[PDB]
């Protein structure tokens, strides 16, 4: 019982995280690029 | 084209020790008149108005790439949202 119903955990641990990186990666890339148009804007406004 | 003066010319010697009321004298060159050339000044043909031009069209032309370069980056939030959604989904599916 305990053999087959411990093994699936490991990959269930690695999925459900797999899942957040993913999201992780999604905000923190947004709010990044964000700063860079926003730049980009602001340098024009010299303008 | 003479200035005006009433007196021509006076005289009671130049002795060196006794100089009193120090007045000065108006102090010429050894040169004759004629090189002693006239006064000019040219203004430079670009004008205060010509170099506004010049810089208005350089800064619409800047304008037109910065634009170019803003519009290269505004579509980059687009790509994230479309390759990583994806790629979410197939996390999922396990």
């Amino acid at each position: 019982q305990r053999t087959g119903r411990s093994a699936l955990a490991v990959l269930i641990r690695a999925c459900y995280r797999l899942q957040q990186q993913l999201q992780r990666t999604r905000r923190a890339l947004l709010h990044h690029s964000d700063a860079v148009l926003t730049s980009l804007h602001h340098v024009r406004m010299l303008l | 084209m003479d200035p005006y003066c009433p007196f021509d010319a006076l005289d009671v010697w130049e002795h060196r020790r006794f100089i009193v009321a120090d007045s000065r004298n108006f102090i010429t060159p050894e040169f004759p008149r004629d090189f002693w050339m006239s006064p000019v000044f040219n203004l430079p043909r670009e004008t205060a108005a010509e170099q506004v031009v010049v810089l208005q069209a350089q800064r619409t032309a800047a304008a037109a790439a910065l634009e170019n370069a803003a519009m290269q980056a505004a579509e980059l939030p687009v790509d994230i949202e479309r390759r990583l959604r994806p790629i979410e989904r197939n996390v999922h599916e396990i």
